[PDB]
RNA sequence: AACGAGGAAUUCCUAGUAAGCGCAAGUCAUCAGCUUGCGUUGAUUACGUCCCUGCCCUUCACAC
C-alpha cells in the first residue's frame, strides 16, 4: 500500500493507493508534473498513479525480469521515466507513447 | 509474464450487505411472500395449517402460502453463486414488510423449523447467530430502492415477457452495475408487484415457471457469465 | 462464506417473558413487577377514597 | 373532467 | 479637544461600542489588538471593513472597540457593524462629505449589514 | 387563461376554422363579437411566432 | 444534444398535478418558435430550462 | 458639485483636491509638458485636459482611466468647456 | 498614464499580518481563492449558481429564507456548508461546516492544481438533474433551474456524508473526492450515479 | 442475558422556525418521577396549486 500524507501533518491521510499485493519499495513524485506519482514494486511492473485518479494506474509500465527498486524521472525530459532492475538492465520508457515497452 | 500474487492462500470472500453498495452484485427480491404471524402461541399462517383461522381473519387461503419463499431461499441461498460472495436476498412481505437476508445465514432445511424462524423475526425484529457475532435476519425500512445499489439494473420475471437469455442478458450489461431480479414468490397473481420500482420486465422461458426454479434458472446463468463455477 | 446458524426460541410466545439464564434473576426480576404493580394499584385506590 | 382550453383542442 | 466619535453596532445580546479619533491607525478590541480577536475562523469578518475602504483611511484615526454580550458569532457581527459606523461618522464630523459618501456606498454595496443593524423582529402568520 | 393554454400548432388550426366560418354569413354574424375577441387575443397572445413563419397560405388566410 | 429555452409565460388554471407547473418556453436557438412543457420544481418567468426532447408537447398530467 | 478643485502645473502633472477639507485626493500625469486647461462634464464622468505638447487627454473621472487621446498640429492655449452640449474649444498656437 | 491614490505609506500603528494586505488588494475566498476566474459553464445555473460577489468565509448571516427566491443571491459556497449540517447532531455547529469546507477546498487544491471554487462550481453544474419523473406509474417533465442547484447540493453532501460514516476517512476527504469526481464528470462520484439513473428513469417513460 | 440508532403504521412541522447546548426560578391553580423562564449556535425544503382529501361560500359611472 502506498500512502500520501501531508507534510508536517501525520494525523491526515489525504490518499491511500494499493499499487500492488507485493511490496512498494519505491515511491516518487514525478519532478515536473505534481499530479502524477510513479510506483515501483516487487511485482516488476512500474505503475504511475495519479492523485486525482487512484483506483487505476494512468500507465502500467513492465518488462522487467527481476526486482525493480530504482526509479528516476529525467529532469527537461517529463515523458522519459528511467527504471533500474536487478536484472543488471536499466530500462527507459517514454509516457507519451503507449508505453509497456522500453525505447 | 506476469507475477503471481504474493499470497496464494484461499481468502474467504467478502460478506456482502446492504452497507456496501459499490460491488456488483446479484440481488433477488422475493416480493409478494406470504409470511404472517396470529395468536392461536403465535403461528406462521399456513394454507393448510390455518384453513378456518384465515377464514376468520378473512384472507383468501390461496395466498397463504409461506413454503414457497422457503422453498426459493433455499435454492438461492444454496446455489454456488452465494457460496461465491456475489448474491444478497431481500424479502417483501405481502403485508409491506421489507427483510434483509444475509448471506452468512443458514436456514433451518424443514419447514416446521422454517415457520418457528420466522415469527420470531417478525416480532423481535432481528435474528441473531448461535454465537452471538452477527444479525443474520433483519428488518429494514421501506422503500427496498435506498438499500439497492446506487447504480443498478432492475427486472421482473413475466410469463408475458419476450423470453431472454439469462447468461446473454448479463454479459451486455455493465461491470460497475449491478442486477436485481424481482421474483413473484406469490402461487397466483398479476405480475405488476414490482412494476413501480422496475424499469422493463423479462421472461425466462415459453413455459410457466414457479419462483423456485426460476430463480435458480437465473443464478446459474449469472454463475456462467461470470464464471462463478 | 462462513456459515452461521441463527439463534431462536422454539414455541415463541412474544407476550411471554424472555427466559432467563439465571432462575433466581428471573425470580426476583418476576418479583419487582409484581411490587410495582400493587404499590401503583393501592396508591390509587388510597388517593380515590381520600377524594 | 377536461378544463376549459382542453375541451376546446379536443374540438 | 482632541476630535473623537462614538457609534454602537447591535446583534442580538451583543452590543459594541466603538471611540473613533484623530490617531496613528491603532485598532483595539478589548484592550487588546485587533489581530488577536477569536475565532480565528470568522477573524476576516471583522476584518471586512478595513480591507473593503483599505487601511490608507485607519492611518490617521485611533479606534477603540468595547464589547459586551452575545456569543462569539454576534460579538463579532457587532464589532464589525460598530467599526463601520465609527468611520463612517468620523469621516462626517471632521472629514469632507465627499469621503463619507464613498465609504457609505462602499459598505453598502458589499453589505448593508454593516450600517444598518439586522433585527430579525417575529412576523406572525 | 383557456386560450392562452393552446400550443401555437393550434392556433393555426383556430385559424383556419375562423376562415371556414367566414363563408358562413349567418354564423358570423350570429356571434360576431365573441368571434372577435378570440381571434384579437389569440394574435396579440403569440403575435412573434406569427410573424416569423413564412407560410404563404397562412398570410393568404389571414388576409 | 440538449436544447436550452427560456420561460416566457407561467399559464395558470391549466389543472395540473400537485407540484408540477405548466409553462410556455422559447427556444433560445429560434427565439420565435415556442413550446408548452412540464416543470417539477419552483419556476418562475426568465429561467432557462434545459430540454432533452424537443419535440413532446406537453398534455394535463392531471 | 463644488466637491474638487482641478489644479493643472507647468509640468504636466493634474492635481485633484477636495474643496471641503483641502485634502490631495488624486494625481493624473499624462502631459509632459505644461497643462493649459482642465475640464469635467456635469455629470461627473468624463474629464478632459490640454497641453502645449498638443494632446487632449480624455478621462473617466471616476473609474480614473485613460479613455482617449487626441493630438493637434499645434500647441493649445486655452479651453472652454460647454457643459450643458459636452462641447469645448481649444485655441491653437496656429 | 499614472493614477496616484496613496502618496505615503501605509503603516499602521497595530501591526497586521501582510497576507492581510493583499487581501485589502482583493478580496478572497478565506484570503486564499479568487472568484474572479469561475464562471457557471451550463448557461441556464447562471443567475442561481451565485459567485459574482466575493466573500472571505462563508458565513454571512443573511436572510434568505423571507421570499421565494432569495436562495438564489445566497453564495454558493455557504449553500453548501449550510446542507453539510444535518442529522441532528450536527445541527447548529456553522463553523465546524466552515472548518469543513476550509479543509475541503485545501485538500481539493492539492490533488488537483485547479481553483477549488471552480471545482465546486463545475460539480455542481454537472450533478443537477435535468429531467426528472413524478407519479401519476410515472411521469416524464422537466426541472427548474432552482431544484436543480437544491438537489445537486443535497447529493454531493448526502454522498460525501455516507461515503464516511464508517470509514476511516473524514468527512472533508470524502467531500474533496465527491466534488473531484463530479467536477470530472467520472461515475465514480454518487452524485453523478444517481442523477444518471434518475435522467434514464425519466427517459424510459417519456 | 441484553444490545450496536430502532419494522408496519401513525403524528407534527415554514425563519431566528426544526434541532443542539447549558444557566436560573419554583411566584395562592398545576409542577419537583417535574414545571416555567433565560440566553447561546442555528439549518434543509416549500412560500405554488385547487390535481387528490376535507371544510366553506355563491348562483352610482365606464367596461364585462
Amino acid at each position: 500500500l502506498v500512502s500520501v500524507y501531508d507534510s508536517y501533518n501525520p494525523r491526515t491521510i489525504l490518499l491511500s493507493i494499493n499499487a500492488s499485493t507485493h511490496p512498494t519499495h519505491v515511491t516518487k513524485f514525478h519532478t515536473q508534473d505534481n499530479k502524477i506519482l510513479a510506483t515501483a514494486s516487487d511485482d516488476r511492473v512500474t505503475r504511475l498513479w495519479d492523485i486525482s485518479n487512484a483506483y487505476e494506474p494512468q500507465l502500467e509500465l513492465t518488462g522487467a525480469t527481476d526486482y525493480v527498486r530504482t526509479l528516476s524521472f529525467i529532469p527537461a525530459a517529463p515523458h522519459l521515466v528511467a527504471t533500474g532492475s536487478y536484472d543488471g538492465l536499466i530500462r527507459l520508457y517514454d509516457t507519451r507513447s503507449s508505453g509497456s515497452t522500453p525505447i | 509474464q506476469k507475477a503471481l500474487p504474493a499470497s496464494l492462500v484461499p481468502q474467504a470472500p467478502p460478506v456482502l450487505t446492504s452497507k456496501d453498495k459499490i460491488t456488483k452484485r446479484m440481488i433477488v427480491v422475493l416480493a409478494m411472500a406470504s409470511l404472517e404471524t396470529h395468536k392461536i402461541k403465535y403461528v406462521l399462517l399456513n394454507c393448510d395449517d390455518h384453513q378456518g383461522l384465515l377464514k376468520k381473519m378473512g384472507r383468501d387461503i390461496s395466498e397463504a402460502r409461506p413454503d414457497i419463499t422457503h422453498q426459493c431461499l433455499l435454492t438461492l441461498l444454496d446455489s454456488p453463486i452465494n457460496k461465491a460472495g456475489k448474491l444478497q436476498v431481500y424479502i417483501q412481505t405481502s403485508r409491506g414488510i421489507l427483510i434483509e437476508v444475509n448471506p452468512t445465514v443458514r436456514i433451518p432445511r424443514t419447514f416446521k423449523r422454517f415457520s418457528g424462524l420466522m415469527v420470531q423475526l417478525l416480532h423481535k425484529l432481528s435474528i441473531r447467530s448461535v454465537n452471538s457475532e452477527e444479525k443474520l435476519l433483519k428488518v429494514i425500512k421501506n422503500p427496498i430502492t435506498d438499500h439497492l445499489p446506487t447504480k443498478c439494473r432492475k427486472v421482473t420475471l413475466s410469463f408475458d415477457a419476450p423470453v431472454i437469455r439469462v447468461q446473454d442478458y448479463i454479459e451486455k450489461l455493465d461491470d460497475d452495475e449491478s442486477i436485481c431480479v424481482f421474483v413473484g414468490a406469490m402461487a397466483r397473481g398479476k405480475d405488476n408487484f414490482a412494476d413501480e420500482y422496475v424499469d422493463e420486465k423479462v421472461g425466462l422461458s415459453n413455459y410457466p415457471l414457479s419462483a423456485s426454479v426460476a430463480c435458480s434458472k437465473f443464478c446459474h446463468g449469472a454463475e456462467d457469465a461470470w464464471n462463478i463455477l | 462464506i462462513p456459515t452461521h446458524a441463527p439463534k431462536y426460541e422454539e414455541n415463541f410466545n412474544p407476550d411471554k417473558k424472555s427466559y432467563d439464564p439465571d432462575r433466581t434473576r428471573s425470580e426476583i426480576n418476576k418479583m419487582k413487577a409484581q411490587l410495582k404493580k400493587e404499590r401503583k394499584f393501592t396508591m390509587k385506590e388510597i388517593r380515590k377514597d381520600a377524594k | 373532467s377536461l378544463k376549459a382550453g382542453e375541451r376546446l383542442m379536443e374540438a | 479637544a482632541v476630535p473623537s466619535v462614538q457609534t454602537f453596532g447591535k446583534k442580538k445580546s451583543a452590543t459594541a461600542v466603538a471611540h473613533v479619533k484623530a490617531g496613528k491607525g491603532l485598532i483595539k478590541v478589548n484592550g487588546s489588538p485587533i489581530t488577536l480577536v477569536e475565532p480565528e475562523i470568522l477573524r476576516f469578518k471583522v476584518y471586512e471593513p478595513l480591507l473593503l475602504v483599505g487601511l490608507d483611511k485607519f492611518s490617521n484615526i485611533d479606534i477603540r472597540v468595547r464589547v459586551t454580550g452575545g456569543g462569539h458569532v454576534s460579538q463579532v457581527y457587532a464589532i464589525r457593524q460598530a467599526i463601520a459606523k465609527g468611520l463612517v461618522a468620523y469621516h462626517q464630523k471632521y472629514v469632507d462629505e465627499q469621503s463619507k459618501n464613498e465609504l457609505k456606498k462602499a459598505f453598502t454595496s458589499y453589505d448593508r449589514t454593516l450600517l444598518i443593524a439586522d433585527s430579525r423582529r417575529p412576523e406572525p402568520k | 387563461d383557456a386560450l392562452m393554454v393552446m400550443p401555437f400548432s393550434y392556433v393555426l388550426k383556430f385559424l383556419k376554422f375562423i376562415d371556414t366560418v367566414m363563408q358562413n354569413k349567418t354564423l358570423l354574424h350570429s356571434h360576431l363579437p365573441l368571434i372577435c375577441k378570440n381571434l384579437f387575443f389569440i394574435i396579440k397572445f403569440n403575435h412573434k411566432e406569427l410573424v416569423s413563419q413564412k407560410n404563404e397560405e397562412l398570410k393568404l388566410q389571414i388576409n | 444534444p440538449v436544447t436550452l429555452a427560456k420561460v416566457i409565460k407561467v399559464l395558470g388554471r391549466t389543472g395540473s398535478r400537485g407540484g408540477v407547473t405548466q409553462v410556455r418556453v422559447e427556444f433560445l436557438e429560434d427565439t420565435s418558435r415556442t413550446i408548452v412543457r412540464n416543470v417539477k420544481g419552483p419556476v418562475r418567468e426568465n429561467d432557462i430550462l434545459v430540454l432533452m426532447e424537443s419535440e413532446r408537447e406537453a398534455r394535463r398530467l392531471r | 458639485c463644488g466637491n474638487f478643485g482641478f489644479i493643472g502645473s507647468s509640468n504636466g502633472s493634474i492635481t485633484i483636491y477636495n474643496m471641503q477639507s483641502g485634502i490631495l485626493r488624486k494625481k493624473y500625469k499624462l502631459h509632459k509638458r505644461a497643462v493649459t486647461g482642465i475640464s469635467l462634464d456635469g455629470m461627473n464622468r468624463k474629464m478632459v485636459s490640454c497641453g502645449l505638447d498638443g494632446i487632449v487627454g480624455f478621462y473617466d473621472f471616476n473609474k480614473s482611466t485613460l479613455l482617449g487621446k487626441l493630438k493637434l498640429d499645434a500647441p493649445i492655449t486655452a479651453m472652454v468647456y460647454h457643459r450643458s452640449s459636452d462641447l469645448f474649444a481649444l485655441a491653437l498656437d496656429d | 498614464f499614472e493614477v496616484v491614490e496613496e502618496f505615503t505609506p501605509v503603516v499602521l500603528a497595530t501591526p497586521i499580518p501582510e497576507e492581510v494586505q493583499q487581501a485589502q488588494t482583493e478580496i478572497k475566498l478565506f484570503n486564499k481563492w479568487s472568484f474572479e476566474e469561475v464562471e457557471v459553464k451550463d448557461a441556464s445555473l447562471v443567475d442561481y449558481v451565485q459567485v459574482r460577489q466575493p466573500i472571505f468565509v462563508a458565513h454571512t448571516a443573511g436572510r434568505y429564507a423571507n421570499k421565494r427566491f432569495r436562495k438564489a443571491q445566497c453564495p454558493i459556497i455557504e449553500r453548501l456548508t449550510n446542507s453539510l449540517m444535518m442529522n441532528g447532531r450536527n445541527n447548529g455547529k456553522k463553523l465546524k461546516a466552515v472548518r469543513i469546507i476550509k479543509h475541503t477546498l485545501d485538500i481539493i487544491n492539492v490533488l488537483t492544481d485547479q481553483n477549488p471554487i471552480q471545482v465546486v462550481v463545475d460539480a455542481i453544474t454537472n450533478t443537477g438533474p435535468r429531467e426528472d419523473t413524478t407519479r401519476v406509474r410515472r411521469q416524464a417533465v422537466d426541472v427548474s433551474p432552482l431544484r436543480r442547484v437544491n438537489q445537486a447540493i443535497a447529493l454531493l453532501t448526502i454522498g460525501a456524508r455516507e461515503a464516511a460514516f464508517r470509514n476511516i476517512k473524514t468527512i472533508a476527504e470524502t467531500l474533496a473526492e465527491e466534488l473531484i469526481n463530479a467536477a470530472k464528470g467520472s461515475s465514480t462520484s454518487y452524485a453523478i450515479k444517481k442523477k444518471d439513473e434518475l435522467e434514464r428513469v425519466a427517459k424510459s417513460n417519456r
